[PDB]
DNA sequence: GCTTATCCCCTTAAGGGGATATATATATATATATCCCCTTAAGGGGATAG
DNA sequence: GCTTATCCCCTTAAGGGGATATATATATATATATCCCCTTAAGGGGATAA
């Protein structure tokens, strides 16, 4: 039977999965019916009945983790039929990253819309010590989603939303890695999510907050917020995040982010993060670490950046000298598009800046700002670290960053 | 309603004036003496379209446009 | 606010829009990424301005456009 | 859009995909009109019109490696357009298990019909590392693997619409190549038909290799050629999904019953059974639908091709979690109690009923059962001494030790 | 022409034939003297199909069978 | 081996062989896993036997058929 | 010195003329696939005789 | 001793009748994406008459 699709309790349009593969969508008349109607994913705009496009599948496919090693447990723990977007989205096809829900046409059920399991320590830990040997969690490697409720975390319930994302220890120690990346990341003006680490017994983990899920004024409801990734923008499958595969980089993103609500401020925060990555050493910034907001009528603004991790924590002292480091995505250059840390000097961003006719002054400013504020940032993060944060990663990353930042004051 | 931000964000609402208003490109332009091409093209590529044309298709749709606030 | 019916008014409007704020044609094309020879030319001859150039011209002034029933 | 499938320089037909994404098919008259004609699988036999059943989609699905592990790697490494079957193929139409060639209608061109490039003694350890973590190859199965060409002592690479010859598997469990080799040689020692496998070395990678019976060098030696073949599940036209029986696939029963159509009916069966009794004394828990293929001959003929992917699950035994008690035969057995599959407790008595239920001459089973009542004590040392010193000498003391435990059921009888 | 070793094969083939000639699965059952249903039961699952049946079908197809060594 | 047409013609023909080959019914149905009687009846009154058996025989007969124009 | 309209050079091409390869929707007919019925009978066990 | 024809016991389904549901085909209006031809020119560099 066909699968349905609501958008936080609204009828959008049930999809028509077919044997042969010719998947055909549709538009739950009551969604197109509302003036604040907003398509599922830009890729799949707003129109009538059947949709003869392919981005279709694509979309319903990206509802699963890019890491392929993760797509296979649903046919096991809940005994699905296959691992296709149809059989992999039946059992846990309820809470979808963003706000869209999926369930067949035979189960208009409403379990306790809200209910939390006040977990203990041994418990909290428990659930996690099993993630190694009805929610969706995938953005980098291996991570689960919980529900931060006050001071104690608690297992969700029914079609109840998640407030966080618990990233498990994957990069010999990612937890302290991404945590740092953030406090210091937001420190330079970058609009990112305030996360906090998680500790239970003897295990360690990462805890990020959401940004497509928020408490209304009175703290009664917690609506997931409409969102999507740059991939499900032009109908792409997870295999295209980077550019070695054919995904959106620092060229396409730009032409597109132009039609945004905050067309202006967004383009800015962008370039910014870009050089941000460079310095800090993040190199895992693929097409899927970018997210807009599926606002009514079809508008889109850049959400707070996420999944940041620099390769600095591990370099040279193992088997991959500094020379080996290439920015997640590619930026214009003279000899094609360079993507070398040490090769990418300020002059570069400038050129790659005028390539799109992005306000030069603005660029100059950014490079400037970071340059100057950078010094303090590091310290302010170092003097604000846990009483045990591994000084290794600390000094390791910290040092390199300064070496990179060096390619600034000497030019601006 | 909704605030328009790009040439595309607009071409999207224009595809509502047909499927909802019955009319089709085969006629919308029959009334304003223009080529269905611009229409079809416009629908998927609203960037290359020029304003004077945009309006012939804008009025011929019993619709008018105006400015507002980008807040 | 008002109803826009022609390519002339369409822009005639935006024009008054950056004057009442103290902005020059050559200082808005900047913060956005096009020229002054465009913003201007646009003003006196906005008939054949591509929509992009259209909306963009908007970005500058922090505007937003939308239709309206032609009743 | 219209991936045209071919079979050894023969315009078989066109595989069209509708707007909605349908997976239909239509045979070219040219192929019809020949005395030779044969469907890719009996799942989709010859006929004069667009097809529509699920098989049209199934058969194509088994083509491309089953593992999504790889699939993602596909679109990824090759600029695909969807995780859909038709798509992954739309681009990697070169090499495909079975006489399959997928190339659009914009390449009737005489692309490289014969060309390759020998590998260095280092690249032999490099190309692997490349698979695990124009390379136009695709192998369907269990873990990380691909095929390659072999010429004398070299190891070239298929370039252009040119096929391969050997198979190259990789370690998974702690070892895989070491298990794959061990089980295969004893096959030729028990009258079973298996391919010629070796252990080509390349730097620090103990790799595996296999001879694809689907590939055969014609006399002239001037042109290598593939052979239209499929495995049971395919025959009918089912998705990888229902591989194993407990999940709704074909069993010993459906099988046998379909072996009767073989052009070589009694043999295929004889051997099939024999193999079922073998997969018992060794612990081949993996015996599913996608390991038992059949050749495809003109007019609809077919037989039971050699058995591949054979492997035993004895490595993780004894001093490990999973014990022989929990081990279960891939295919179900007929016992007095519903069906029995628990290898450990499976005495001939059961097999005897089986043969009885499928109405297979009891005597024919006996000859098979009895054959393994005295050949092991010898057949073993015969292959036990045909292995180098480097090979892991802990894959023999584990399997054999247990293969002689269940062998008691055969020795205390015949 | 083509050797055969099974139920299905038979049908799969006689089917092609019918298709080649371009007749109607109906005019067969009539032209000869049987139901049109069987005409279909046979072309899809001729397994426990009547022996004589076969001929009737065969005979219509302006065809014959032969034994090959 | 000629142009066939009747059930009974195939029956007579087969025995012509099974016997002249030295083989017989008793053993025939012993191998292809059927009943003695089966081959027996089928032999003399093949007008009602089915095609699923027509083949089981062709196996324990190293023989088979095909269509012919 | 700052704001604004032409113009030169140049690449891309929207858009009108004129015209064609994909689309929902539809009716005579065609149509290979199914259903309850009904019943004569085949292979299945097991087994003796003209 | 042996190959071969019957024979009861016994489950099921094939074939007939009649009838019907699900395809599937050559039709037939009416409809979004295109294609080569060709003409005023708009939006980028760069520059400056006013």
């Amino acid at each position: 039977p066909k699968l349905v699709t609501w958008m936080n309790n609204q009828r959008v349009g049930e999809l028509t999965k077919l044997a042969n593969g010719a998947h055909t969508f549709k538009y739950a008349p009551e969604w197109l019916a509302s003036r604040y109607a907003r398509p599922l994913s830009l890729s799949l705009p707003l129109q009538r009945g059947n949709i003869t496009s392919d981005a279709v599948f694509n979309f319903f496919d990206n509802l699963l983790p890019d890491s392929p090693i993760v797509r296979d447990r649903i046919v096991k723990r809940y005994h699905a039929k296959s691992r296709q977007p149809f059989d992999l989205l039946s059992e846990i096809g309820r809470d979808s990253v963003g706000a869209v829900t999926l369930i067949p046409e035979d189960e208009t059920v409403t379990h306790p819309i809200m209910a939390w399991e006040k977990l203990t320590e041994a418990r909290l830990e428990e659930v996690l010590t099993a993630y190694k040997a009805r929610i969706s969690v995938a953005g980098a490697q291996e991570k689960t989603a919980l529900l931060r409720i006050g001071n104690d975390w608690c297992i969700p319930k029914g079609i109840t939303p998640t407030t966080h994302i618990i990233k498990l220890p994957i990069l010999s120690q990612s937890v302290d890695n991404e945590y740092y990346c953030l406090l210091l990341a937001k420190e330079l003006g970058l609009n990112v999510p305030d996360a906090e680490i998680i500790k239970a017994g003897n295990v360690r983990a990462l805890a990020v907050e959401r940004f497509d899920r928020r408490w209304n004024a009175e703290r009664t409801v917690l609506l997931r917020l409409p969102q999507e990734d740059m991939c499900q923008t032009f109908g792409l499958p997870s295999s295209v995040k980077y550019e070695s595969d054919g995904g959106p980089g620092i060229a396409r993103i730009m032409a597109f982010l132009m039609g945004s609500s905050e067309a202006l401020k967004d383009r800015y925060d962008f370039m910014k993060f870009q050089v941000f990555q460079w310095l800090i050493g993040a190199t895992q910034g693929h097409a899927k670490n970018f997210s807009v907001f599926i606002q009514a009528g079809g508008s889109y603004r850049l959400t707070p950046f996420y999944d940041i991790i620099s390769a600095f924590p591990v370099l040279g002292g193992t088997g991959i000298h500094i020379s080996d480091l290439k920015l997640a995505m590619g930026l214009n250059a003279s000899k094609g598009k360079k993507t070398a840390i040490d090769k990418i000097y300020p002059r570069h961003f400038l050129a790659t800046a005028k390539v799109l006719r992005f306000p030069e002054v603005q660029m100059h400013e950014i490079l400037s700002d970071f340059a100057r504020m950078i010094p303090a940032a590091l310290d302010n993060v170092k003097t604000s670290l846990p009483t045990d944060f591994p000084e290794n990663v600390v000094t390791a990353v910290e040092s390199n960053v300064l070496r990179l930042h060096g390619r600034l004051s000497r030019e601006y | 309603f909704q605030k328009i931000y790009s040439p595309t964000q607009l071409a999207n609402a224009m595809k509502l004036v047909r499927q909802q208003n019955g009319w089709t490109q085969s006629e919308l332009a029959k009334k304003i003496g223009i080529k269905q091409a611009t229409i079809s093209n416009f629908e998927n590529n609203p960037d290359n379209t020029t304003l004077t044309t945009f309006f012939k298709i804008l009025q011929s749709l019993e619709l008018s446009m105006t400015l507002c606030d980008a807040k």
